[PDB]
DNA sequence: ACCTTATTTGCATAC
DNA sequence: TGTATGCAAATAAGG
């Protein structure tokens, strides 16, 4: 089972320590378990792990997985939003915050976007606003 | 006054241990 | 097949 | 030139 508090910071020194021993960037360990695994983690990710920067269960989930690597040798790529897309997307939720399942597909064809993409990026700035005015 | 547009990781293990701690 | 809340990741670009 | 970090996509999970 996943370590406790008292374990993980202690891995954390460990693994950056003997990181540079093997003369590796984070952001190379993280092609490095690319070809180790299916799909990988960034050097963002991998940088959030050093300075303790994630949960408990998701750092509890890469501890393992990280150690495989280090031991022993060997998810959708974001989509960047163009700004004249962002500004273009503000607007209409600046005329509803909640399009249907209909007009969301009349927006994305109107704007030539992933339909799925124009769905999820009205939900993200639903729970946006949420956060920033309340 | 900037008031933060963007997600955080809720309890990181960072701020965990500097509370745990003092 | 979509919304909601909660979170995990990660372009991009500031250090 | 490697490392953070802001802003925010993608995803996970209960309806």
């Amino acid at each position: 089972e996943p370590s406790d508090l008292e374990e993980l910071e202690q891995f954390a020194k460990t693994f950056k320590q003997r990181r540079i021993k093997l003369g590796f960037t984070q952001g190379d360990v993280g092609l490095a378990m690319g070809k180790l695994y299916g799909n990988d983690f960034s050097q963002t990710t991998i940088s959030r792990f050093e300075a303790l920067n994630l949960s408990f269960k998701n750092m509890c989930k890469l501890k393992p997985l990280l150690e495989k690597w280090l031991n022993d040798a060997e998810r959708k790529k974001r989509t960047s939003i163009e700004t004249n897309i962002r500004v273009a997307l503000e607007k209409s939720f600046l005329e509803n915050q909640k399009p249907t399942s209909e007009e969301i597909t009349m927006i994305a064809d109107q704007l030539n976007m992933e339909k799925e993409v124009i769905r999820v990026w009205f939900c993200n700035r639903r729970q946006k606003e949420k956060r920033i005015n309340p | 006054a900037r008031p933060y547009q963007g997600v955080r990781v809720k309890e990181p293990v960072k701020e965990l241990l500097r509370r745990k701690r003092g």
